């Protein structure tokens, strides 16, 4: 799987990181 | 240059921080646009920067 802020737009983190995904996993 | 101003490039207005470009221009080319159709790079009319 493959992947602004000039316009007020913003694509703030979520809360879980993908490290702490990868721990529950 | 590394600071934001209220910018105007031969009536291309703006606000934002200046700072150079590894980009290359066409020698006719003298704005940049994004893939959203928005402006992100201008040329200096005077040091054609
Ligand atoms: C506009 O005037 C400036 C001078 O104020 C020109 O810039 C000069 O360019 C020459 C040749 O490249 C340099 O030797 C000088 O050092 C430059 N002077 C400064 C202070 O930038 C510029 O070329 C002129 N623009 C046009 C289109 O003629």
């Amino acid at each position: 799987v493959t992947l602004q802020k000039f316009n007020g737009l913003t694509v703030l983190p979520p809360l879980l990181t993908d490290e702490m995904i990868a721990q529950y996993t | 240059k590394n600071k934001c101003v209220n910018f105007n490039f031969n009536g291309l207005t703006g606000t934002g921080v200046l700072t150079e470009s590894n980009k290359k221009f066409l020698p006719f080319q003298q704005f940049g646009r994004d893939i959203a159709d928005t402006t992100d790079a201008v040329r200096d009319p005077q040091t054609l920067e």
